[PDB]
RNA sequence: AGGUAGAUUACCUGACGUUCCCAUCUGUGUGAACAUAAUGGUACUGAUCAGGCUCUAAGCAUCUUUACUUCCGUGUUCGGAUGGGAACGGGUGUAUCCUACUUGAUAUGAACCUACC
RNA sequence: GGCGGCACAUCUGUUACAAGAUAACGCAGGUGUCCAAAGAUGAACUCAAUGAGGACAGAAACCUCAUGUAGAAUAUAAGGG
RNA sequence: CAACAUCUUGUCAAACUAUGAAUAAACAAAGAAGAAUUCUCAGUGUUAAAUACACUUCAGGAAUUUAAAU
């Protein structure tokens, strides 16, 4: 009867995001790579803060999507696979969540044309526990306890006991 | 190192505390002053609210009054007490919903006497059409407005279903069809939804697709034996059993003490002997 | 020709010669304004109670 | 100089007090008010519709007229050598009860008390209890002795001056 | 003892750890329809396999904070009044009113209607 | 007096004296507009900033968690909300 | 080294403020005509319906007590 069962990790919540500074055609097709990924469409996401360095306020810049539950541990593993489960302890943030990069999507190289292109991609993960939602929920929102919280190492232990994966400290 | 600690002393000598249960996450206190403003002119007349409540269990509706005391519970009637009127499983259904808010309506008439002149409606095949109690000779019905609280609105709700059960059982509510399981299709979308028929039409879907899932969701109907072409009747007889005994029905409370203030005496020497441990400790 | 622009003085002392005059009662019983309800049954028994001692003097 | 507006020189009058801001009490819209009760206008900055003018803050009246969301309230205004009458229409949100006729409506029931019990004694024929007396500015005390064997005595004398650097 | 609705709006907040859940509440399973969004995360609806892990509630601490009492201190200032002292500046005496900041001790909620235990 | 300026119609803070009234060609500033939405209503959300993470990406691009009594925003001068 | 946090110290604000006097401002201390109680009680309207409540010369009418309330 014990209560670890309510204790368990489970990643909630992967979101990618492809950031490309040219609004239209670049991000029109970054915007397909990631509907064909996943299986849902992405949000395009507008710029904040003009900056003429970058040659960026109302443009479209980047796109992102989030999914979860077993949509979310299957791109997960091919984003890890490529990387080897090779991950460095700086990645994990103080939080409990991580997340790396990628520098070429995998997806669909048989038919590479150049209007598909080649896009980088970057995962970021972002786990949970059962009881997470007394902060999401609309009524009687609150605070989950510090101990139910996640830390750094709790992520990295969770890491290394469901895949496997090492953490290295160069 | 760096801190900056937005927390200090400084902070909290102007911090302006929220009210209690807003604070806590339970109350709109904008618009609940829109609920509770009675008119000036009319000195102490209440002003009443159906109090609909949906938990993970039950289905709490109450009729409430304001005053500066608290609030004051006219009626209330509970979805847990349904198996009273033979519904024994799924408690928070439209259907089971429906129930509760009619059982709170009759019982109301019941407590102000005038259960003979305002009868709603009774017989199943207009379940599913707009009804709003009128005038009876020349008494007007009860008046109520309904509170639904830190619940959104949508046009499948079941607060609406309360509601929908209070108007039929002769309580006047003001609202519009427009949010209840229809405003859409037709009575036979909304007739079909109080009736059940939306959980009878995913047991026969599950059944013919897995027998683990069927047995998952609905593993305690199975063991009560309710088939997916029994909750229909089970309605139609459970709404027949209220408008005939809806007055209520039928010790000593186990306190279980949790840990009790400790005194002065207790707390003052706690640091004593702390204070005593730390200097033969160091 | 600079002119001295304002005083107040002596100005306190002209007003308590002939002291702050009071409104009579007869200021605070006025009606203009009131509620509407309130004004049309104040009317009605004031027109039945009217109707009803008439009737009475005509009687009589 | 000032200038001529209507909120001129309300800096501090009408700022929240301090850690007072936000919703008012319910209590405020709650109360209720009856034609002849004493209220005290207190102007609320955060309700800007119907804000009374600020000259009628803290002024105490009288509710003359209740409407479905006003209430009406008499107050005495002074005017170059006469006082005139003025008549509004304030939300509750900016008056308050007054407890102006805190202390006389409490020896008003304490007459009726004996009032009620001296009609009683009356048909009973026993003598009526006499009604409570008057109140009366700090009257000078009577004569009185003192015990001197609990009695302590302090010697007062000048004192020597000591710097205070 | 618990839940719904509240009134006072920190004695009710924040940080650190801690105790039960037997009912209740919560977290908990799921996505077929109402409904929902980029995402069944939210909101919605259907349910009951498990759990007191976080909620929630009760308590701990030479706890910041907050709320009353004393002290600060009749010390700051002030209403009234000289043919009173001083070249000024400014500051007495007389009949009176009397703060604040800090500090020390105490507390950390009381209370209203309905249902269940 | 003239030249200069508008204290001439007018708003905010202060002078200003804890009701109201209130001087100087006293001080620091403001107006002759702007808005079919920047009016009305309903719903959802929470802001500035800081910390820690994510390929190009760096002090500044976009994504995520945490703290966050308003330190943001509210057309404009200042003060209030 | 700085720099950043954090704990003290010294001195200030007409256009800074938690706190906040003294002096003041506006009420009450019994005028639908100097109180109170008891009985009876009508017209409207609020109200789910009211005998509650609101206004009506504290609608009205009749008795007893009463001149008191710094």
């Amino acid at each position: 009867c014990k209560s670890d069962v309510m204790r368990k990790i489970k990643i909630d919540k992967l979101v990618l995001n492809i950031s490309v500074g040219e609004s239209g055609d670049r991000l029109t097709r970054a915007a397909k790579v990631l509907e064909t990924l996943t299986g849902q469409t992405p949000v395009l996401s507008e710029a904040r803060y003009t900056v003429r360095a970058f040659s960026i306020r109302n443009d479209q810049i980047a796109c992102h999507v989030t999914v979860r539950g077993a949509k979310a541990a299957e791109i997960l593993e091919k984003g890890l696979k490529v990387k080897e489960f090779e991950l460095k302890a700086n990645n994990f943030s103080a939080t409990g969540n991580f997340g790396f990069g990628i520098e070429e999507h995998i997806d669909l190289g048989l038919k590479y044309d150049p209007q598909v292109g080649i896009y980088g991609m970057d995962f970021f993960v972002v786990l949970a526990r059962p009881g997470f939602r007394v902060s999401r929920r609309k009524r009687m929102q609150d605070k989950i306890g510090r101990d139910h919280l996640l830390t750094k190492e709790d992520a990295i232990n969770w890491f290394k006991e469901t895949y496997e994966g090492i953490v290295l400290n160069k | 190192g760096f801190l900056k600690v937005i927390k200090n002393r400084a902070y909290f000598k102007k911090y302006q505390t929220q009210f209690r249960r807003r604070r806590e996450g339970k109350t709109d206190y904008y618009a609940r002053r829109k609920m509770i403003f009675q008119d000036k002119d009319k000195f102490k007349t209440p002003k009443y609210r159906v109090v609909v409540r949906i938990t993970n269990k039950t289905v709490i509706a109450q009729i409430a009054y304001s005053e500066i005391i608290g609030d004051k519970i006219l009626c209330a009637a509970y979805s847990h007490e349904l198996p009273r009127y033979g519904v024994k499983l799924g408690l928070t259904n439209y259907a089971a919903a429906y129930c509760t808010g009619l059982l709170l309506a009759r019982r109301l008439l019941q407590k102000l006497g005038m259960d003979k002149q305002f009868v709603g409606v009774s017989d199943a095949a207009k379940l599913g059409e707009d009804y709003t109690p009128e005038e009876v000779d020349e008494r007007r019905p009860f008046k109520c407005i309904l509170d639904v609280g830190l619940a959104r609105t949508t046009t499948g709700s079941k607060v609406f279903a309360v509601l929908k059960g209070m108007c039929d059982g002769g309580v006047y509510v003001p609202h519009s069809a427009t949010r209840f399981a229809g405003a859409g299709e037709n009575e036979e979308a909304l007739r079909s939804r109080i009736l059940g028929g939306h959980v009878a039409a995913y047991m026969k879907y599950l059944s013919g697709e897995d027998a683990d899932l069927y047995k998952k969701q609905f593993g305690r109907f199975i063991a009560a034996g309710i088939a997916p072409e029994a909750l229909e009747n089970i309605y139609i007889e459970a709404h027949k059993k209220i408008r005939e005994n809806p007055a209520a029905e039928k010790k000593e409370h186990k306190k279980y003490p949790t840990s009790k203030k400790l005194t002065l005496e207790q707390r003052k020497a706690a640091i004593q002997a702390k204070l005593a441990k730390l200097a033969q400790q160091a | 020709s600079k002119d001295k622009n304002r005083s107040s003085h002596n100005q306190s002392h002209k007003a308590h010669r002939n002291g702050f005059y009071k409104p009579k009662k007869s200021a605070y019983m006025s009606t203009k304004g009131m509620n509407v309800q309130v004004l049309k049954n104040t009317k009605a028994q004031r027109k039945f109670a009217l109707a009803k001692k008439l009737e009475a003097k005509k009687a009589a | 100089p000032l200038s001529n507006g209507r909120n001129r020189r309300t800096r501090k009058l009408f700022k929240r007090p301090f850690r007072g801001h936000g919703l008012s009490n319910t209590s405020t819209i709650l109360h209720t008010y009856k034609v002849g009760d004493y209220v005290t206008i207190l102007c609320n900055s955060s309700i800007q519709h119907g804000l009374p003018y600020k000259a009628f803050h803290g002024k105490t009246g009288r509710v003359w007229n209740v409407n479905p969301h006003a209430i009406g309230v008499m107050v005495n205004k002074k005017v170059n050598n006469r006082i005139v009458v003025k008549r509004l229409h304030i939300s509750p949100e900016h008056i308050k009860p007054s407890g102006c006729q805190k202390d006389f409506l409490e020896r008003k029931a304490a007459v009726a008390a004996i009032r009620k019990q001296n009609i009683q004694l009356k048909k009973e024929g026993k003598p009526l209890l006499p009604l409570p007396a008057k109140r009366l500015p700090k009257q000078p005390r009577p004569a009185e002795l003192i015990k001197g064997a609990d009695i302590k005595f302090t010697t007062v004398a000048p004192l020597k001056f000591e710097e205070l650097y």
